[PDB]
């Protein structure tokens, strides 16, 4: 983002004032004269200068890696963050790597009270009240039950702290304070 | 300002203790000290010798289960000479007059450095976790494998720790910022007069008698003035931070039907009964306020850059 | 008239935790201020972390919890120690502390009651700012 404005001002008055007498008598011989002469002249001048640039600028970046060994795994991830090289025969150690310790990638869900054993003592009662209890679980503590966070921020919950994730063009916790910051101009004279 | 330490209010002392042997001098903290006057570390907390008067009749049996340790725990059903060191390196096995059998015959490499150290005593005033507070070596049957790892080799889950993931997650986060900031003004002012004023008169007459005069007179002023302000302000910030974590390992301690160590139970058993303060916050302090549930082995590093003009 | 004024702020900070302490400092030697990122320290950093790893993500439980049940008097003690954790997080903290000044986070270290003052602002107290003020005197020299 980028903000840049310029205003210039000029102001120039001129006037100026001329007069001029001149009175001659005669009249045995009299002669009276009279010479009166003015000038006034009045210059007035005013200059105005407006120069304002603002530039701002964001960028974020993440990533995030799994499976495979220690080895083979974090040496992908060190040459593909801004690596620009991709190797042949890392990919190829990652295929042997994550034949080793695989991870879940793709999971489908089925609820416990479902696996509980037939046939056992209280099974039946048990599974109904375990039934009660995983609905009452998800819905005792989670985000619908906390606050609100502010500026739209996305609110999480990591055993007890409620914090908000701000967005990048703000600062951080309770999202209260901006940081854009904004810009103050002062043109008065300066003391000292 | 030299701010003191307001940190003596004392209390009545209360009941003896008869089985513990223990008296109950209480004591409150109240004031710390903001500034860089006296500091005051004094500990919240008062313990005196008492004759007992009551009999101490409540003891704690030995289960009235099967075979005591020589400890206080007991054997469940199968701590007998089968391998499963519970209480000491020999004091379990001391007496084995059946033959040794192992309770498995697989090759299962014990769990060296790794999550087996599972307790935590974290102190949320504090700092970072603190040891284990229980007895994380005990387990009670048939082992339960753990094939998993970087390596190929098979290691033990304790009765203790529930659960015991290997996954090598993997993360990291960077971001940065630019902030500009310019303003610029100039002024100029110019003021010009002049000024200029002339008189003349004559004066003849001749009617022998003659006369004549002139005046004669002038006037010249000019006044020039000239004003310049100028002003100029620039200011930038950039901030830009990183962070990553390389996790290793999870575990999830199980929260209940789990075992002790005998020096947790210990001080358990001589623990008073009639909300001793001064022996809770001691006791506090040596096992932290509140243990882990579930953990993450790995290591994190960051990295946190600030600048302002 | 003629007065020019400039300042300049620049703060940095970093940590690590880890592996053996071989491997993890040259880690940290290389990634400040070295812009060469290798490819072995990070591959030695993976098996050194295997060796000597640390809490990264930690799920809390209270003690009283865990006090063995069916004890000689188990119960009166656990909620004796459920008072006791109650009144040792609201015994002694920050928000019995005094604020400091300049909105200075306060924190708590084996009784230091200090506050972190910001980076524009001078240290304890948060009294003196330090940013200082310009001082400018048109009068004639005597000597
Ligand atoms: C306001 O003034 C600045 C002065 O830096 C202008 O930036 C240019 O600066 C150079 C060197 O100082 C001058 O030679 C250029 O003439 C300036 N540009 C222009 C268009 O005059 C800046 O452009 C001005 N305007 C704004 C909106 O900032
Ligand atoms: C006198 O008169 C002349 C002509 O009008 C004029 O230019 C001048 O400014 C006047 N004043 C003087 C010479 O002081
Ligand atoms: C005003 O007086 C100054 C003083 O020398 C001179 O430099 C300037 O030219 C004069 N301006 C006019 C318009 O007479």
């Amino acid at each position: 983002a980028s903000m840049k404005r310029k205003g210039v001002e000029l102001k120039d008055i001129k006037r100026c004032l001329g007069y001029h007498l001149d009175v001659s008598l005669a009249f045995s011989e009299i002669s009276v004269g009279a010479e009166f002469n003015k000038d006034d002249c009045v210059k007035r001048g005013e200059g105005r200068a407006v120069n304002i640039t603002s530039e701002n600028l964001i960028d974020d970046v993440v990533s995030l890696i799994r499976g495979g060994t220690r080895k083979y795994a974090f040496e992908l991830k060190e040459k593909l963050l801004r690596g620009t090289v991709i190797d042949v025969t890392d990919f190829v150690n990652w295929a042997s790597s994550i034949n080793d310790a695989p991870v879940l990638i793709s999971q489908k869900l089925s609820p416990i009270y479902n696996l509980v054993p037939v046939k056992m003592k209280n099974a039946h009662l048990k599974k109904q009240n375990l039934e009660r209890a995983i609905e009452d679980y998800i819905n005792e503590f989670s985000v619908r039950k906390c606050h609100t966070c502010q500026n739209g921020g996305t609110v999480i919950l990591m055993d007890g702290k409620c914090l908000c994730a701000c967005p990048f063009k703000f600062e951080g916790i309770a999202c209260e304070i901006s940081k854009q910051k904004i810009s103050e101009g002062l043109p008065a004279l300066e003391f000292p | 300002s030299h701010i003191d330490c307001r940190m003596s209010p004392w209390s009545e002392w209360s009941q003896c203790d008869p089985c513990l042997r223990q008296m109950f001098r209480s004591r409150s903290i109240e004031v710390f000290g903001q500034f860089n006057g006296k500091r005051c570390t004094d500990a919240v907390g008062d313990r005196r010798q008492c004759v007992p008067t009551e009999p101490c009749e409540d003891a704690e049996d030995d289960c009235g289960n099967d075979f005591q340790c020589s400890t206080g725990r007991c054997i469940k059903m199968r701590l007998r000479c089968n391998g499963d060191n519970d209480c000491g390196d020999f004091s379990d096995e001391d007496d084995c007059e059946s033959e040794p059998r192992p309770p498995c015959r697989d090759r299962v490499v014990e769990e060296s450095e790794l999550a087996r150290t599972a307790g935590y005593g974290i102190n949320i005033l504090g700092m970072d976790p603190l040891s284990t507070p229980f007895d994380n070596e005990f387990y009670n049957g048939l082992c339960n494998r753990d094939r998993d790892g970087n390596t190929l080799t098979y290691y033990r889950r304790p009765w203790n720790v529930a659960s015991l993931i290997y996954e090598t997650k993997g993360e990291k986060n960077f971001r940065t910022e630019h902030y500009e900031e310019q303003i610029e003004a100039f002024k100029s002012i110019i003021q010009e007069k002049t000024s200029n004023f002339n008189a003349a008169i004559s004066l003849k007459f001749t009617p022998s008698l003659h006369g004549k005069g002139s005046f004669r007179f002038s006037y010249s002023k000019n006044e020039t003035y000239q004003l310049f302000l100028s002003y100029s302000s620039k200011k930038e910030k950039m901030f830009l931070h990183v962070k990553g974590e390389i996790h290793l390992g999870r575990f999830v301690m199980r929260n209940r039907d789990v075992v002790l160590t005998t020096t947790f139970v210990d001080d358990i058993k001589a623990l008073p009964t009639t909300y001793e303060k001064g022996e809770y916050f001691a006791f506090l302090e040596t096992y932290g306020t509140h243990y882990s549930s579930s953990g993450s082995l790995g290591g994190l590093y960051e990295l946190i850059y600030v600048l302002d003009k």
